[PDB]
């Protein structure tokens, strides 16, 4: 009984024993999506949020999660835990101030330092995949919050400093906020 | 705690009083920068103490408020609102609904006013992931944002594990396990840590003190270990323990005393999930060592 | 030292020398505190999760000025073959303690030194010691 | 002078 709406801002109705989800994509009248905590292995469709300009779909269950380059722009957009390899609809939905990885298994970030409005580029229990999404993340300096997260060479506390010391202009660093 | 840490604690001890004696699901929330210095300041004096912690008799020990404000704001008008009463939960403080957040708050600020006025602990309703509890992190995610809900993560794992009335009772969430040994590995366990699924501490905040085994077994969870009524009474026996605290059940009675008045089940959950009426109680430990069920309501 | 340097060792990655002193800016002032001892080695990395023990002992400027007060070559001009000769017989006997081994020979353990005395012969001892890490 | 038995300055 979640086929569609006319008048509808708000929907929740995940976390359901059974993974049956019925016309997830059928009403283009919403502004922000929550599509986190899919209990589906995969998502239903996505490609269909053109107007939208927020994205939630953290702790999704939904490996297989595609049609995010089809969004004209999107202002908020969380793909923690999405399954996917890659962020889609980077340079489409370029005009997004927030950015979820998620440990993403991309090296670099796709086009971040370009992407000068991003304040949120999170990348929460980072292996890390490399260093070049860090470089393009440092090429910028309007970004807040930044995650590299919990990566291997965080070993030596020297690091840690190093890195704080070069990137001045996130106002967050990960957990501890950088005091730029 | 700190200047404003200390205001906000006496506005939310204030709101649960006003919101004491009514319905449940206060909150309790704060600012931005205030908040982010209370966090770091509970973490860091909840990580300050052991992980085994000792109580201060006399205290009035509630069973498993499974995060209700009304349950919690009734045990402090009755048993002793804090830092007027040394209060120690079993296990099981937080769970399914909008009132852990409250008696999380109000738990955090009396430690910061009176840190021997104020304990609790997790068991299976109140572990650290939403796997097991769902009850703390889906509603942060919902209601607050990430940051915060981190924040607050590592905060509850930056805390202590256990407690003991002098060296009497065993503030335990949930029954013994075979996996633990003694106390030096214990104390040695530092923050972080978490409830698991099979071990000791997993033993301890989800299986519940078991007597159909001996040694060790299955458990409720269905991975932890809810050792039997021989590993109870082998382990009091070398470590000189006479009662454990068990909670993370729905207790029909409130407080069930097991083991032969060894276990005593104390389980403050009213009306758990609304179909099964359990009944709510609390241990009160008297300054001798006197272990009373106070019982409340369902 | 906790009121005036909190975030100069507390998460700062200060990998001091276990002897050092270094002067902070607290208190309208220039504190300096030496480094008592580490647990760790010399080189420790002073960051918050390091547990700093300080007590309340204040260090006298005399073993400043001692530790100031090296040994070296500031009233000995000339003496090069002497002092290649000791060193050799310290240095390259323990910095290339191999290349005796190779030469299949000790070098001389008993080493005599003549001259005038206290004219720097004293002040050969102290630079000598001043150098030698041995005992 | 002692090391380890003071309470240290936490931050």
């Amino acid at each position: 009984n979640l086929s569609n709406l006319h008048q509808l801002q708000m929907l929740e109705l995940g976390s359901n024993r059974i993974r049956a989800i019925e016309n997830i994509d059928t009403l283009t009248n919403l502004e922000s999506l929550f599509l986190g905590k899919n209990k589906i292995t995969k998502l239903q469709n996505l490609d269909a949020l053109t107007n939208l300009t927020v994205l939630s779909m953290q702790s999704n269950r939904l490996t297989k999660i595609e049609g995010l380059q089809n969004l004209v722009n999107l202002r908020e957009l969380y793909l923690s835990h999405n399954g996917i390899e890659v962020i889609e609809g980077l340079e489409n939905n370029n005009k997004l101030t927030m950015l979820d990885i998620a440990s993403n298994r991309i090296k670099k970030i796709e086009n971040i330092s370009h992407l000068t409005e991003l304040q949120e580029f999170w990348m929460n229990d980072n292996l890390l995949e490399s260093w070049s999404d860090l470089d393009e993340l440092k090429g910028a300096r309007s970004l807040e919050t930044v995650y590299l997260e919990r990566n291997p060479l965080q070993k030596d506390p020297q690091y840690r400093r190093k890195v704080m010391l070069a990137l001045p202009s996130v106002r967050q660093i990960d957990a501890t906020f950088v005091r730029f | 705690m700190a200047d404003l840490d200390k205001l906000n604690i006496d506005s939310i001890i204030q709101r649960l009083l006003e919101v004491r004696g009514s319905k449940p699901g206060k909150n309790v929330q704060l600012q931005e920068n205030e908040i982010r210095g209370l966090c770091l300041k509970s973490r860091e004096i909840f990580l300050s103490q052991p992980i085994l912690l000792e109580l201060e008799a006399p205290l009035k020990i509630c069973g498993d408020i499974h995060g209700q404000y009304y349950d919690l704001l009734r045990l402090f008008e009755y048993g002793g609102f804090p830092p007027e009463s040394n209060y120690l939960f079993l296990g099981d403080y937080v769970d399914r609904g909008k009132q852990s957040l409250e008696t999380i708050c109000l738990l955090l600020a009396y430690k910061i006013k009176y840190p021997e006025n104020f304990f609790l602990l997790r068991g299976n309703h109140e572990c650290a992931s939403i796997n097991r509890i769902y009850g703390f992190y889906d509603e942060c995610k919902r209601r607050y944002n990430i940051k915060l809900w981190k924040t607050f993560t590592d905060c509850f794992n930056c805390l202590p594990i256990a407690a003991i009335v002098d060296e009497k009772i065993f503030c335990c969430h949930g029954g013994l396990s075979p996996d633990l040994q003694s106390m030096e590995q214990i104390r040695r366990i530092m923050r972080p840590t978490d409830v698991p699924d099979q071990g000791l501490l997993c033993d301890l905040l989800w299986s519940d003190p078991d007597k159909d085994v001996l040694g060790w077994g299955e458990n409720d969870r269905g991975v932890s270990f809810t050792f039997g009524a021989e590993v109870v009474a082998k382990f009091l026996h070398k470590h000189d323990l006479d009662l454990i605290c068990r909670a993370h059940q729905v207790v029909e009675d409130g407080y069930e005393f097991f083991a032969k008045r060894q276990l005593v089940t104390l389980f403050s959950a009213p009306n758990y999930c609304g179909e099964f009426d359990n009944a709510g109680a609390m241990m009160s430990v008297d300054e001798t060592l006197m272990c009373s069920f106070q019982i409340l309501k369902p | 030292f906790e009121v005036y340097l909190k975030p100069y060792f507390l998460e700062a990655y200060r990998p001091i020398r276990k002897g050092d002193i270094f002067l902070v800016r607290g208190g309208m002032r220039a504190v300096e505190f030496k480094v008592v001892e580490t647990d760790p080695s010399p080189y420790c990395i002073v960051a918050p999760d390091t547990v700093i023990h300080c007590e309340g002992e204040p260090i006298k400027r005399e073993d400043e000025e001692e530790s100031l007060n090296e040994v070296g070559y500031d009233d000995i001009g000339g003496c090069r073959k002497q002092l290649a000769q000791i060193k050799e017989m310290v240095e390259l006997p323990l910095r290339h303690p191999a290349l005796f081994k190779a030469i299949g020979v000790k070098p001389p353990r008993g080493i005599l030194l003549y001259g005038p005395p206290g004219t720097g012969k004293t002040l050969i001892a102290r630079a000598v010691a001043n150098e030698t890490g041995a005992f | 002078f002692s090391g380890e038995g003071q309470k240290l300055g936490s931050l």
